[PDB]
RNA sequence: CUCAACACGGGGAAACUCACCAGGUCCAGACACAAUAAGGAUUGACAGAUUGAGAGCUCUUUCUUGAUUUUGUGGGUGGUGGUG
């Protein structure tokens, strides 16, 4: 404590950042998507969103004991004072963070760059998303650099509905003629959006009325 | 495979595998060729064949401490002198091509 | 019975009022006085980069805000109930801190 | 690295101990927070570790993350201790 | 810049290597057996009587210590 | 270097920043091989000379250190070095 709230809550939002860092960098070939911080006394808590948490957690209890460690370590927690957890990932056909590490590794096997970037698209398309698309910008075959675009579905890019139904992720890939640059934008549709609104803010829905009889029979019901 | 059968099983028949093969004659194999589909189809990631842990180190000093340098020994293999300074330690996805002339043109028996 | 002070601090409107809510709720399940939310007024922490790395261009400017949310309850209790609803309302993004006296 | 006997007894033990070593990107940071050495001996050390294998390192943020591998946790035993004795996260 | 010039005397001079004498460790010895102190040793309590001072012109100097033990005579 | 360079590089530089100039240290050259090497691979130093300098830089002197270093061969690493 004895630290403002200006300072206390800037602080949260670059641990935040770091350990988000960190596990990009250290989970990269687990699948990972995402972390988030549950401060609470008696040991703040940290959960992993990654899709392999067979691999993740390691065998008996290795691979997340160490990074257990790790953390602690750096962020000179207490002992016992933070926890890791791995639960798997909702629907890793719709994360774009998931979807360009996907698009990465596949690229560093060597495959076709059109094939490669079909083959990520067709699986959003089949996750339920209402559109994505995947660009490819670098040296892809030649010494002058060109870009690639691969799309399905349709994509709004406006405004507030931005922040809430695109999910992008830039990726960095390293090959032998030099650097490729992956962008994935996913725009999951808002029908099966749980929280915060549930349509494009320009969708109008009529409910349909139920016609009427038209005498109604003139009369007293009573009790 | 190499005239094993080919000849054996050709007794006045003369059509069985006469097909004709994929088609370069100088691209490279297709050793990895199998391996192309299944990284294309599978949904996520996979780890392509992840390092060279003791290949790299006890046999570049087999090869270049011996006499030679790497600008000297990707000369006669024919690749960049980049290529074997990924062979070196680290850093490398081996595919098979690289590494049979890396063994035929300096011996050590280590694949 | 002790004169206890439940402050309140957050980045999120949504994830803070229905703690509060819920705090409220719990002090009139089993009623006591309340000296309900007092709201602070939000700070607006603003970052103003230049737009760029390397300064060529027109010069543009960006604005980043964080919001900072306040509310303080200030409560009393007997020493019993407080630990359990001191725990119960725990939700993440929200920084809850009891002043004891 | 000179880097005094006693100086790897006690960087190395360590590393027994827990099994990750992270140790702050900064040369002459003039006595390591967790080791009572120097903190550019502990990341000159393990340089040595990872170039031979025994020790996987990660980077991030101007700090070092240093994890024990499997190939290092057996080598370590006869460098410092005796056999039956587990190092990494391993023990439950 | 294109290239160097090193105004400064042509010195890639070196330290001296540690330098290189024959076997030096001598008490002295007389016949059957016994053996005595010769460049005595220091005062220092963390000087366990192991360390041999040099005499270099009017100095007694000891190399346990980093910098400097001066016990003159 | 027209708009779309010229209170722009968040560039209000006393040192630091710093990339430039006159000079001095250090290796932070991992690992592998080979050699030297427990008749010592090597490391550090008081005083004086010397030096901008209380830099053992280097030298005079003779102590200390002990197998991590040194030398050579390949590499490794770093670079506000080049190419936008």
């Amino acid at each position: 404590a004895l630290i403002s709230k200006k300072r206390k809550l800037v602080a949260d939002g670059v641990f935040y950042a770091e350990l988000n860092e960190f596990f990009t960098r250290e989970l990269a070939e687990e699948g990972y998507s995402g972390v988030e911080v549950r401060v609470t006394p008696t040991k703040t808590e940290v959960i992993i969103r990654a899709t392999r948490t067979q691999d993740v957690l390691g065998e008996n209890g290795r691979r997340i004991n160490e990074l257990t460690l790790l953390v602690q370590k750096r962020f000179k927690y207490a002992p016992g004072t933070i926890v890791l957890y791995a639960e798997r990932v909702q629907d890793r056909g719709l994360s774009a963070v998931a979807q360009a590490e996907s698009m990465k590794f596949k690229l560093l096997n060597g495959l076709a760059i059109r094939r490669a970037a079909y083959g990520v698209v067709r699986y959003v398309m089949e996750s339920g998303a209402k559109g994505c698309e995947v660009v490819v910008s670098g040296k892809l075959r030649a010494a002058r650099a060109k870009a690639m675009k691969f799309a399905d579905g349709f994509l709004i890019h406006s405004g507030q509905p931005v922040n809430d139904f695109i999910d992008t992720a830039t990726r960095h890939v390293l090959m032998r003629q030099g650097v490729l640059g992956i962008k994935v934008k996913i725009m999951r549709d808002p029908a099966k959006s749980r929280t915060g609104p549930k349509a494009l803010p320009d969708a109008v829905t009529i409910i349909e009325p139920k016609e009427e009889e038209p005498i109604l029979a003139p009369s007293v019901k009573d009790y | 495979r190499s005239q094993g059968q080919i000849n054996a099983a050709r007794r006045q028949g003369l059509v069985v595998s006469v097909d004709k093969k994929y088609g370069s004659t100088n691209t490279r194999g297709d050793n990895e060729g199998q391996r192309l589909t299944k990284v294309d189809r599978e949904t996520d990631i996979v780890k392509p064949k992840k390092l060279d842990p003791n290949v790299g180190r006890a046999i570049s000093r087999a090869r270049t401490d011996k006499k030679m340098s790497q600008k000297d020994l990707a000369t006669k293999i024919n690749e960049k002198p980049t290529v074997v300074n990924d062979y070196e330690a680290a850093r490398a996805i081996p595919n098979q091509q690289v590494l049979s002339k890396l063994e035929r043109a300096l011996g050590v028996k280590l694949r | 019975i002790i004169k206890i002070r439940i402050t309140l601090t957050s980045t999120k409107v949504k994830q803070l009022e229905n703690v509060s809510s819920n705090i409220v709720k719990n002090a009139e399940q089993h009623n006591l006085v309340k000296k309900g939310p007092v709201r602070l007024p939000t700070k607006v922490l603003k970052i103003s980069t230049r737009k760029t790395p390397n300064g060529e261009g027109s010069k543009t400017w960006e604005t980043y805000e964080m919001r900072i949310h306040k509310r303080y309850i200030d409560l009393e209790a007997p020493v019993q109930i407080v630990k359990r609803i001191t725990q119960i309302t725990i939700e993440p993004g929200v920084d809850v801190e009891v002043v004891v006296a | 690295m000179l880097m005094p006997k006693e100086d790897r007894n006690k960087i190395h033990q360590y590393l027994f101990q827990e099994g990750v070593v992270v140790a702050k990107k900064d040369f002459n940071q003039a006595k390591h927070e967790e080791i009572d050495t120097k903190n550019l001996y502990v990341i000159k050390a393990l340089q040595s570790l990872t170039s031979k294998g025994y020790v996987k390192t990660q980077f991030s943020w101007q700090y070092y993350y240093y994890t024990l591998t499997e190939e290092g946790v057996e080598y370590l035993r006869e460098y410092l201790n005796l056999p039956e004795h587990i190092v990494p996260g391993t023990y439950i | 810049r294109k290239k160097k010039v090193y105004t400064t005397p042509k010195k890639i001079k070196h330290k001296h290597k540690a330098v290189k004498l024959a076997v030096l460790s001598y008490y002295k010895v007389d016949a059957e057996g016994k053996v005595t102190k010769l460049r005595r040793e220091c005062s220092n309590p963390t000087c366990g009587a192991g360390v041999f001072l040099a005499n270099h012109k009017d100095r007694l100097y000891c190399g346990k210590c980093h910098s400097v033990y001066k016990v003159n005579a």
